[PDB]
């Protein structure tokens, strides 16, 4: 599939057995989520970004299911305005940008 | 409108 | 060209008759630089980010090459801890999503 850019590139994941809505960004090294349950332990981080930085949980190899293709990968769970795709799972997918 | 490092 | 996402998608750009990098960015919606001065009449604007928001300068029509492909387009100058080419370019060069 190619996805263009006249609207958000926006996807379906599904993770922990919950179903999100998320944008695909190239302009994140990371994935965050908000108002995911995910189990285990974490670690805390802080990630910054435009307009300053935010306290996030960080899970590891999390399994996620992104536009059916499921991938594993480190997940920071923290208020983000929108769930956000970043490069850590993109290249699993082998998502590329074309011009 | 726009989105991350660490 | 191809861009893999294993590392940031930074291209070249020449704005104002400046050379600027700037980061390929589809979960952007506009372009935001850090250190250009463009000529001409402004509007003030505050974007929204991931740890907040941050005040900036619009200018619109601005002539830009993006990778040597010659484009124009509006052009926020403000605050931001990487130059950012939001879809507003990105769909003037084509740049799609592929996986």
């Amino acid at each position: 599939p190619q996805i263009t850019l006249w609207k958000r590139p926006i996807v379906t994941i599904k993770i922990g057995g919950q179903l999100k809505e998320a944008l695909l960004n190239t302009g994140a090294d990371d994935t965050v989520l908000e108002e995911v349950n995910l189990p285990g332990r974490w670690k805390p981080k802080l990630i910054g970004g435009i307009g300053g930085f935010v306290k996030v949980r960080q899970y590891d190899q999390v399994p996620i299911e992104i536009c059916g293709h499921k991938v594993i990968g480190t997940v920071l769970v923290g208020p983000t305005p929108t769930n956000v795709i970043g490069r850590n799972l993109m290249t699993q997918i082998g998502c590329t940008l074309n011009f | 409108r726009v989105x991350e490092a660490l």
